[PDB]
């Protein structure tokens, strides 16, 4: 199967450079174009350019000339994009994708990488606090887990190590005090909890934060 | 640069109906006998997924519920039996002239029956109070339509400062929306008041849904 695996999220100081990778497998790397697409938070898709790994040929969108450089590694089937003079406005998700080659195939981008989130900021990596939210001192009961004050994105949250997946609402983070805050709710039958163990598990890999918080009834 | 204009920008269609998305190109995107109009679906947190290529060809693995039409400068994407999982944003795209360009995107909301929010209020955890903060959290879950108003009342007085709200995208399974409202005070601020109230105004009730607690 055609797969494009991109590098993980990046935090970069303003004015610096970042180089993100796109590793291809499942097809002949030297016979297809690799395109790069930019998506600012909450916005649409902007096309950056393409590289042909077969001969190293490239084409760049005029808006991205002088800021983006596309390279390809034949010895490892990996495409790279370097972005320079990084601006806080350059914070976005960058996708790599391969396009159809054959006639009548529209040159459509049929396989996409998962995207690489680039954060351009001078703010320092910060570990969050994780707070268990028990109900106030019905047929169902709702519990919460608050992850307050982390930077940069992302964090991952699970309930009972991911086994408790239904009835979960994990909300998008909001910016609070120049940091990120998110919360999650889980709703179960009232006969389930206080009686069965329920724990929220939080990871913030950028700060190597790994926390289990068991929800306990209030006193 | 070929400019692609999508219409409508936002669309809501009931379950099982037909959704139609239009894409108008400033210049023709068909060349000789071939067309370079492509359609993509993007769900939250995911890369775009190719649906239609060369303006009418169904991409392998994509259900036949999706189809495309048009030529030259005018193209259309049709989703017959609209389903819950189709909640996403849809993009047209041109591969005719460099630079490749995308349409602005069309967000499709799946219509469903009205549903009142399930509202839960949470006092600050003891650990956060030891940390010096006091976040009062209110979950308003599984409601429809998405339009909802949250009021925070402290000792019966409305409070606006210190409230931060977060909304989920439309659920891919039950087409509902959920929202978290957080009133963040300092510990000193929080202990100067007794009654904390999260008030939800939604179309499913003429009277607001009220959840409250006393600091005690």
């Amino acid at each position: 199967p055609v797969q494009l695996q991109q590098s993980g999220p990046e935090l970069v100081k303003p004015g610096a450079s970042v180089r993100i990778s796109c590793k291809a497998s499942g097809y002949t790397f030297t016979r297809y174009n690799i395109h790069w697409v930019k998506q600012r938070p909450g916005q649409g898709l902007e096309w950056i350019g393409w590289i042909y790994p077969g001969d190293g040929n490239t084409f760049y969108n005029e808006k991205f000339k002088g800021k983006a450089t596309l390279t390809a590694d034949k010895s490892s089937s990996t495409a790279y994009m370097q972005l320079s003079s990084l601006t806080s406005e350059d914070s976005a998700v960058y996708f790599c994708t391969r396009s159809y080659s054959e006639s009548g195939q529209g040159h459509a981008m049929d396989y996409w990488g998962q995207g690489t989130s680039v954060t351009v900021s001078s703010a320092k990596t910060t570990a969050p606090s994780v707070y268990p939210l028990a109900p106030v001192c019905g047929s169902s009961v709702t519990l919460g887990c608050l992850v307050k004050g982390y930077f940069p994105e992302p964090v991952t949250l699970t309930w009972n190590s991911g086994s408790l997946s239904s009835g979960v609402h994990t909300f998008p983070a909001v910016l609070q005090s120049d940091l990120y805050t998110l919360s999650s709710s889980v709703t179960v039958t009232s006969s389930t909890w206080p009686s069965q163990s329920i724990t929220c598990n939080v990871a913030h890999p950028a700060s190597s934060t790994k926390v289990d918080k068991k929800i306990e009834p209030r006193g | 640069d070929i400019v692609l204009t999508q219409s409508p920008g936002s669309l809501a269609m009931s379950l099982g109906q037909r959704a139609t998305i239009s894409c108008k190109a400033s210049q023709s995107v068909d060349y000789d006998g071939d067309s370079y109009m492509n359609w993509y679906q993007q769900k939250p947190g995911q890369p775009p997924k190719l649906l239609i290529f060369a303006a009418s060809n169904l991409e392998s693995g994509i259900p036949a519920r999706f189809s495309g039409s048009g030529s030259g400068t005018d193209f259309t994407l049709n989703i017959h039996p609209v389903e819950e999982e189709d909640a996403a944003t849809y993009y047209c795209q041109q591969s005719n002239e460099d630079p490749y360009t995308f349409g602005g995107g069309t967000k499709l909301e799946i219509k469903r029956a009205d549903a009142a929010p399930t509202v839960s209020i949470f006092p600050p955890s003891s650990e956060q109070l030891t940390s010096g903060g006091a976040s009062v959290v209110c979950f308003l879950n599984n409601f429809y339509p998405k339009d909802i108003n949250v009021k925070w009342k402290i000792d019966g007085s409305e409070r606006q400062n210190g409230v931060l709200n977060s909304w989920t995208d439309q659920d891919s399974k039950d087409s509902t929306y959920s929202m978290s409202s957080t009133l963040t005070l300092t510990k000193d601020e929080y202990e100067r008041h007794n009654s904390y109230t999260c008030e939800a105004t939604h179309k499913t009730s003429t009277s607001p849904i009220v959840k409250s607690f006393n600091r005690n």
